[PDB]
């Protein structure tokens, strides 16, 4: 089956191209890979090109998939831009047709593609700490004032588990918070790097 | 992190629907027999299976658009499309933003659904791709 050597791409501006891992780990398998980035409402943008676009992996091997900017620098340079990269696998094995009716599936693998502008000040690996909360009755609104998207996970208030939020750079996102929601807050969330980030204590806005 | 490595059931990720019968189906609604099917995600940290929303994408029947279309021509079935549920018998409507759920096996249930009053026999193949959507 196919694989991604990545669950995000940081795109770092002006830089001509930046690659992604594809791979296929068995020997008897064959697929058609076929790659598009998307804007964040999920439709096809044809700001990154993908190449090669469409291509054969036959067998146990590795590719590399080059995703080209072609933004024409009109993206902002204050903070990321969110697209989707996306990855299809097409089954492409002689099969036999059979009596049978069938459903037949290929997979998409979509993660994100983040355009980081350059000369950003605050370093990456210090965004999340800088998180911020404000809370009302109902709900929990986690305040971004980094550069950078947070996915933020693992947030608890008290003892209970809240939703996991993508918080936009200099932006808010909004969870609600369950009747036994408690004071403390802690969260982690997914670095550069698809790891998750030390646990930290949430700090109230303000 | 590397994505997970995604296997269906057998290599080709066909799922054998069986055969229409027709003359079963007597109402809007009405499905057939369950047809289980299994998707595994591989070779990747529970940081990141844990984490990922799925989703079928297709071309939905023209009259229930939650279900997949089977085509239409010479010799193909009518007023039938393809539901997919989870495992706890509830419908996954296609076209649908990413779902989450709390593992690195997920079951479905396949089964035609009737999408029209008299439903006609012949040939019932659908396609659909399953999206994952990594956080």
């Amino acid at each position: 089956g196919v694989a991604l050597g990545a669950t995000r791409v940081i795109y770092p501006a002006g830089q001509k191209q930046e690659q992604l891992a594809v791979t296929n780990n068995d020997e008897n398998s064959t697929y058609l890979i076929q790659s598009w980035v998307e804007n964040a409402d999920g439709v096809k943008d044809g700001r990154f090109i993908v190449t090669p676009p469409l291509f054969a992996m036959k067998g146990k091997k590795e590719n590399t998939l080059r995703i080209l900017d072609a933004t024409n620098n009109q993206l902002p340079q204050d903070r990321e831009s969110l697209f989707w990269m996306n990855v299809k696998a097409i089954p492409s094995m002689d099969k036999s047709k059979l009596t049978e009716n069938t459903l037949q599936l290929a997979i998409i693998s979509r993660i994100k593609l983040y355009y980081r502008p350059a000369k950003l000040a605050l370093p990456p690996d210090q965004a999340a700490e800088k998180l911020r909360f404000r809370r009302s009755a109902n709900s929990l609104t986690l305040i971004n004032p980094t550069p950078y998207y947070l996915t933020v996970t693992e947030l608890n208030a008290g003892t209970r588990v809240l939703e996991n939020a993508l918080v936009p750079p200099m932006g808010e996102s909004t969870v609600k918070l369950p009747s036994d929601a408690g004071s403390n807050i802690t969260y982690r969330t997914i670095n550069d790097y698809g790891a998750l980030t030390p646990k930290m204590t949430g700090v109230m806005e303000h | 992190a590397e994505t997970c490595r995604i296997e269906a059931g057998d290599k080709q990720m066909t799922v054998n629907m069986g055969q229409i019968s027709s003359n079963r189906f007597h109402a809007v609604g009405e499905d057939s027999a369950p047809v289980p099917f299994v998707i595994h995600l591989r070779e990747c940290s529970t940081v990141v299976s844990e984490r990922v929303g799925v989703a079928f994408h297709g071309v939905a029947d023209g009259k229930n658009p939650d279900v997949l279309s089977v085509g239409e021509g010479p010799g193909i079935a009518t007023n039938i499309g393809v539901a997919l549920f989870d495992d706890e018998g509830n419908l996954v409507p296609i076209n649908r933003p990413p779902a989450n759920w709390k593992s690195t096996s997920l079951h479905f249930i396949a089964k035609y659904r009737a999408t029209g009053r008299r439903v006609t026999g012949g040939i019932a193949n659908a396609q659909a791709w399953f999206s994952l959507t990594y956080q």
